[PDB]
RNA sequence: GAGCCGGUAGCGGGCGUGGAUCCCUGGAUGUCCGAAUGGGGGAACCCGGCCGGCGGGAACGCCGGUCACCGCGCUUUUGCGCGGGGGGAACCUGGGGAACUGAAACAUCUCAGUACCCAGAGGAGAGGAAAGAGAAAUCGACUCCCUGAGUAGCGGCGAGCGAAAGGGGACCAGCCUAAACCGUCCGGCUUGUCCGGGCGGGGUCGUGGGGCCCUCGGACACCGAAUCCCCAGCCUAGCCGAAGCUGUUGGGAAGCAGCGCCAGAGAGGGUGAAAGCCCCGUAGGCGAAAGGUGGGGGGAUAGGUGAGGGUACCCGAGUACCCCGUGGUUCGUGGAGCCAUGGGGGAAUCUGGGCGGACCACCGCCUAAGGCUAAGUACUCCGGGUGACCGAUAGCGCACCAGUACCGUGAGGGAAAGGUGAAAAGAACCCCGGGAGGGGAGUGAAAUAGAGCCUGAAACCGUGGGCUUACAAGCAGUCACGGCCCCGCAAGGGGUUGUGGCGUGCCUAUUGAAGCAUGAGCCGGCGACUCACGGUCGUGGGCGAGCUUAAGCCGUUGAGGCGGAGGCGUAGGGAAACCGAGUCCGAACAGGGCGCAAAGUCCGCGGCCGUGGACCCGAAACCGGG
RNA sequence: GGGGAUGACCCCAGGCGGUAGGGGAGCGUUCCCGAUGCCGAUGAAGGCCGACCCGCGAGGCGGCUGGAGGUAAGGGAAGUG
RNA sequence: GACCCGGUGAAAUUGAACUGGCCGUGAAGAUGCGGCCUACCCGUGGCAGGACGAAAAGACCCCGUGGAGCUUUACUGCAGC
């Protein structure tokens, strides 16, 4: 980690969870003015940008594989008809709604 | 401190400043 | 790196900062010549010149 | 730390916060070939002994395991139990060991102890405490840099080749062994007194050892390894980790605009178009191990050497030395030595014996004819960084189903092919059609972005228009004028041409060139006077005495500084002795060299020259291993 | 050569065909400076066309193209034409 | 086979070309230089003469103090005797 590749390399040929890092982001006032340690992946966000910018949505799938992830609101419908999750770009995920009904959820970021 | 150094720079800021060099003995 | 026909340099050869050079006479003798008395009378210094320049030069460094 | 069954997107089915995928290390499996070694053998396949379960052996019998090549010592016994080898891009040393080419031929020679082939050790080997050096009575490992010297000099003295002690620098360290003398003894001859070999004595550093007599004297000296846990370094992932939102043109914004913060981390990348504050597991910095490798550094382990005089002396080699015939060396047979040896002679053990280049006398130097010795220089398979390095015809030839595709019998040769998009949202359905492929519709920021699908120019083929075309030469054309057509820079030009004037292409190499001499069919990209060290003259400029090595230290940027062996000017004349602004010839005041400062010197850029493959490609051929 | 302010202007003299070849002086090209240098989604580049600048090798500029750059008013560098 | 039909659909050489005969000329055997004479625009089946036609950077030549095979009382050496 010197140059500009190793990123890649470190980030993705070593631990996916590297990839978690990208997970990495912030949320709403409650919790991120709270702090800003520990998360929940899969959480509740809204897109900042984009033309879905200040768009409402909840995460559904946290994909690091891919290097991002799904919302149920950012998405889009097909040609053929049937709509579908959009391949929702890590960059501008705004976590607010911190999913935390769930013990650990709480537990480790609220 | 390097807050301090903001603090000196009150002191004689300028664009040469901008140009600035550090020396010390 | 350099050097001189170091052999030219020692035979003949040799330069006044004047940036001149001589070699012996060398007109006859020091092989045959039963020949003569005042023609011996000919082996002190012969000074050729320009060409004492491939001369110079090939030699140049040291001598 | 919460997703995963790899690059395959798909289906069909599944695992995991009662720390899954995956990062690491340390595990078992580890089919068959390949030193192959159990045997054979066109590898990757076919053959053999014991244990092996006992296996179906339904009222009938296995694989599996395993197991043994040979060179190596030696506990010899009947030999049991060790080491080897096979690699390896380049690096090392030794074994062996060449033509071209330069000398403008070519026999010496140079290319070189170069290429190659070989054996082999390593992680580095090389080598390495002196029969040295040199000579100031001085120096002291071996190696590697600079310097010394392109000197001293080797030489059909022709091309060329060309050192070393000393100074500067990095590094630093030292130890044994036969070496019979002693004793120990074993085993012998055959008892003595002989050699013999396992033990110590010594087991030599700069000469002593041993053995005799008295002085001894009674504890800090660890190498190359041995040892501890040490920071054991690393081994991959370690983890923190500062700080803006609202507006807004926007298909998108991180941008314009308003105001807000960070900050030893305004290194860079990723973010739908360029952000310090959005992502970044980055620079700020802290971080961190139960495994696998150190120096340091600490200890004991510590091995291990460590004083006095005497005495008739016994104590590292089998050959030095010499003569012939070669080697290294700067030495090309030479006035020609030192070491190393091929072949014959065949010494001396301290007044021994080589040495200082023939030799002789005296001096000075060293102590051979055994061994080990980390570190200071080389090298790159591999990991990291960094680049006035490259951008797919450039970089390694290969940026990703390439040393493979393919000609080769073989050894061997050896391509070309990257990019759509922001992400597929990749194109349902409808339309002609055998289909592909074409039209609609939907994505959409565009799809004349549409799947070999970015930017996609030229060559060249097409489709529409303007003009122009059948008594006419020429590439070409271009000067004039006219007719018709367009006037987004209008009373002037645009394109086209009927006529008319004058008019032999272009490039190489040529006395001379349309050329019928060459060159070249078209367009697009590659493509040829450079670098390095010498030297040189020009000059820009810093002192005139001017100037720098190797190095040591200082280093986001990472900053230059300090180093004073040396080498070029400071007179030179000579062959030299040597003298000297004089100096050689000579014995004569006659000339040649010089004196005459006019002074350089370093660095920078530049015309050039020498060695370099060195303006570029172009053959026959000689040589090496296959 | 006669003054030149830096230009430049003027007079005359005074030529100015040119290969090997020798001397001066410019041009664009991808790079390193960003010598108290930064343009661009209302386009970086390259492309596509042109009756203002230069003696010129080139400039500028306007139009259409195309998706992302990269320039340097000045010196430095070279796999340059 | 050629020729006409339909299907298929290369190749060397090539600056470029809308390329006459003449008599002359030039480097000396010219379609494109001079004066002149015929001469309309295009094509396919043909005939070979010219385009010094193609193929090949003469192998016959000479030149480079070029190469490789063989020869003897050429030089020098090595082998083996």
């Amino acid at each position: 980690s010197k140059q500009p590749d190793k990123q890649r390399k470190s980030q993705r040929r070593a631990p996916l969870h590297e990839r978690h890092k990208q997970v990495r982001a912030t949320l709403s006032a409650d919790l991120r003015e709270e702090y800003g340690v520990r998360v929940n992946a899969g959480d509740t966000v809204e897109v900042l940008r984009g033309d879905f910018a200040g768009e409402e949505g909840e995460v559904i799938n946290v994909d690091l594989d891919k290097a991002v992830i799904h919302v149920e609101d950012v998405t889009l419908e097909k040609t053929d008809g049937e709509e579908v999750p959009r391949p929702l770009d890590t960059s501008n995920v705004r976590v607010t709604d911190l999913d935390l009904e769930d013990e650990k959820r709480e537990a480790r970021l609220e | 401190k390097t807050q301090e150094v903001v603090s000196l720079l009150e002191a004689l800021d300028v664009h040469a400043d901008i140009d600035r060099l550090f020396v010390t003995s | 790196p350099k050097m001189k026909t170091h052999k030219m340099a020692k035979r003949r050869i040799k330069i006044t900062g004047t940036g001149k050079v001589m070699a012996f006479k060398s007109g006859k003798r020091h092989q045959n010549t039963g020949k003569s008395g005042d023609e011996i009378r000919g082996k002190g210094k012969g000074f050729v010149l320009a060409k004492a320049e491939w001369a110079r030069m090939k030699l140049m460094l040291p001598r």
